[PDB]
């Protein structure tokens, strides 16, 4: 079935941006990594920790 | 998302 | 400047007919690559055809190949599309467009778009009654008052404040389908309490598709 | 066909952030891609051609990438203007294709809605219908619960909401609830009371009147 | 215009067709002028449309 995995993204400097990602959970799951993994790139390494079944992530960049 | 005529937006949830 | 308007977009019954017409201004089509694209809730945005004036080559989507053709008077700069065997995935909005225009590679002009309705339904004027401003609709010093524009059918109407000369805290809320089968919404705006009384104020309707035009003076109910 | 797979589906950022949204393409499109914003009540209006050049009278906020098949879409420092949805598209194969969109949103702070109740309008009552009104105007965020109570029974399956997209002046948003009842129904009871509940009130809110009263 | 032997013929089928009504009929032979190339096509939806109004 389809999901809404929700992701708090937590920048560096204390900002926060919320982002949502839809469709079967393993397809959702798979777009929140590559998508930490794409702002980790200018944002920095990247800490994914997930509650709610894996259905709610908080991504901290490390800057 | 699903879109909407009425204000021609995705609307999510 | 470039423009491109739509026009035709209607209620259309199940295997009905329609024919859409794109009229183009400020360039000439013969110089372009002119398209047809549409976007409704089940699909989103979709391409449905395109045509190069010039030389008369088309192409089409496949859910609509054999249904739907393109064409276009070069002498009236104008591009059209038949669109015949209509279905209900056909209802959407649809917009032409120009593309390779001054050697710009994307769809950089859009029409405003037209809507296409396919349903059996038959079409309703709506029915506009006031949401009178009252002690119940006041804080602050300002009030709310409004228009409940009530069922309607097809899409699309239109709702403004004194002729549009009233635009600021104006909220019209998105059209709603109620379980009828009809198309509800409501419009407010927020104003001074102390201009109730001196000011005039009055919600423009229209629904095209009736012929229904109204202009509804709205003011505080009489005790 | 070639698919054009956008992500986050919703992205919610305070003005001045750098914002990022992508999309991938099933299969090579070179550099074929560009980038739409629409707006309330608009149409795509063109901001991005060939993955990464600016179309002119874009704000020089936006840019765009390319990876391989990936494509990004940066805003540098987002706008209130900026508030609208965001759809890739490749040219690269007939038929060309559109991405499913990224709605983007603007934080802002918290903001308690102005609560008011409209009675049906004596014109309505001629008729055999009832339609009260509820609105809730200006608040932030958009979730909130609105109940509505007839005599003090909660009311359940005759009412429908709407809701405005973000306002561009304030970035708020205001609702509607409507409660529809026959004229019978709405002449055999006495208190109509619309409850809110929302992020920015200390304590639900209950706007009411009693049918009749002035 | 003017038209060859299968574009007439395409045209002919349609205006025969028992079970369109006007709108539809000339709806299609509308989209024969529109798009020569796309006849083929054309006449096919016509005759699906036909068929199943039987
Ligand atoms: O004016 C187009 C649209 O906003 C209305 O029809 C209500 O949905």
């Amino acid at each position: 079935s389809e999901v809404t995995i929700k992701v708090n993204l937590i920048f560096a400097d204390g900002k926060i941006q919320t982002a949502e990602f839809k469709g079967t959970f393993e397809e959702a799951t798979a777009e929140a990594y590559r998508y930490a993994a794409l702002l980790a790139k200018v944002n920095g390494e990247y800490t994914a920790d997930l509650e709610d079944g894996g259905n709610h992530m908080n991504i901290k960049f490390a800057g | 998302c699903q879109f909407d005529f009425s204000t021609r937006r995705l609307r999510c949830g | 400047e470039v423009q491109l308007v739509e026009s035709g977009g209607g209620l259309v019954q199940p295997g009905g007919s329609l024919r859409l017409s794109c009229a183009a201004s400020g360039f000439n089509i013969k110089d372009t690559y002119i398209h047809w694209v549409r976007q409704s809730p089940g699909k989103g945005l979709e391409w449905v055809a395109r045509i190069y004036p010039t030389n008369g080559y088309t192409r089409y989507a496949d859910s609509v190949k054999g249904r739907f053709t393109i064409s276009a008077d070069t002498s009236k700069n104008t591009a059209y599309l038949q669109m015949n065997s209509l279905r209900a995935e056909d209802t959407a909005i649809y917009y032409c467009s120009r593309w390779g225009g001054d050697g710009f590679y994307a769809m950089d002009y859009w029409g405003q778009g037209t809507l296409v309705t396919v349903s059996s339904a038959s079409t309703k004027g709506p029915s506009v009654f006031p949401l009178a401003p009252s002690s119940k609709s006041t804080s602050g010093g300002t009030a709310a008052l409004g228009c409940l524009v009530k069922d309607y059918f097809p899409e699309p109407v239109t709702v403004s404040w004194n002729s549009g000369a009233l635009t600021s805290g104006v909220h019209t809320f998105p059209a709603v389908l109620q379980s009828s089968g009809l198309y509800s919404l409501s419009s407010v705006v927020t104003v001074p309490s102390s201009s109730l009384g001196t000011q005039t104020y009055i919600c423009n309707v229209n629904h095209k598709p009736s012929n229904t035009k109204v202009d509804k003076k709205v003011e505080p109910k009489s005790c | 066909d070639i698919q054009m797979t956008q992500s986050p589906i919703l992205l919610s950022a305070s003005v001045g952030d750098r914002v990022t949204i992508t999309c991938r393409a099933s299969q090579d499109v070179n550099t074929a891609v560009a980038w739409y914003q629409q707006r309330t009540n608009g149409s795509p209006r063109l901001l991005i051609y060939s993955a990464s050049f600016l179309y002119s009278g874009v704000p020089s906020r936006f840019s765009g990438s390319r990876s391989g098949t990936d494509f990004t879409l940066t805003i540098s420092s987002l706008q209130p203007e900026d508030e609208a949805d965001y759809y890739c598209q490749q040219h690269y194969t007939t038929p060309p294709t559109f991405g499913a969109g990224t709605k983007v949103e603007i934080k802002r702070t918290v903001a308690a809605p102005s609560v008011f109740i409209f009675p049906p309008s004596d014109e309505q009552l001629k008729s055999g219908t009832a339609s009260v009104v509820c609105l809730l105007n200006n608040f932030y965020p958009r979730e909130a619960k609105v109940q509505w109570k007839v005599d003090n029974a909660l009311q359940s399956g005759n009412s429908q909401e709407s809701v405005t997209e973000q306002d561009s002046k304030d970035s708020t948003y205001s609702l509607s609830s409507t409660l529809t009842l026959s004229k019978a129904d709405y002449e055999k009871h006495k208190v109509y009371a619309c409850e809110v509940t929302h992020q920015g009130l200390s304590s639900p809110v209950t706007k009411s009147f009693n049918r009749g009263e002035c | 215009g003017s038209y060859n032997k299968d574009q007439q013929s395409a045209f002919y089928e349609i205006l025969n067709m028992p079970n369109l009504n006007e709108a539809q009929r000339n709806g299609f032979i509308q989209s024969l002028k529109d798009d020569p190339s796309q006849s083929t096509n054309v006449l096919g939806e016509a005759k699906k449309l036909n068929e199943s109004q039987a």
